[PDB]
Parts: C-alpha cells; sequence; structure tokens
C-alpha cells in the first residue's frame, strides 16, 4: 500500500456499451464511465470514483 | 443486487 498508484485518464474508446444504463465500461482496467456524470467506478474495488488528476489516482466519489 | 451500476443510471 505505497506504490502501485500510477493511473491517468482513462482511454474512452477502450469502453464498450452498456445499453440497459446507456454508459461505458471497459474491460480492461474495469472502470465505469459517464461523459454526463462526469464520474468513474472501478468495480475490482466496488467503489464510486472520480478522476482528480493531480493524484494521479482515482479517488472515490463518496463525498459525504 | 450486485456491484454499483454504470454511472448514470437515471431516468
Amino acid at each position: 500500500g505505497a506504490m502501485g498508484t500510477k493511473y491517468a485518464v482513462p482511454d474512452t474508446s477502450t469502453y464498450q456499451y452498456d445499453e440497459s444504463s446507456g454508459y461505458y465500461y471497459d474491460p480492461t482496467t474495469g472502470l465505469y464511465y459517464d461523459p454526463n456524470s462526469q464520474y468513474y467506478y472501478n468495480s475490482l474495488t466496488q467503489q464510486y470514483l472520480y478522476w482528480d488528476g493531480e493524484k494521479e489516482t482515482y479517488v472515490p466519489a463518496a463525498e459525504s | 443486487g450486485m456491484r454499483p451500476p454504470p454511472p448514470g443510471i437515471r431516468g
């Protein structure tokens, strides 16, 4: 729990289309993405995520 | 149900 956190902007073309929700799912990273809600989510961690950019990692969009 | 859904899931 120190290294491995080298992420960046996900590849939008790598996402496939989920018809039920109407949004993108990327099999390679396991990321969910909606350009409208602008939030991501990684189901491998089961976390609703958000690309900060500065932290170079996916921060949970679980604002409480 | 399962994991969460893709961002949105509106109506």
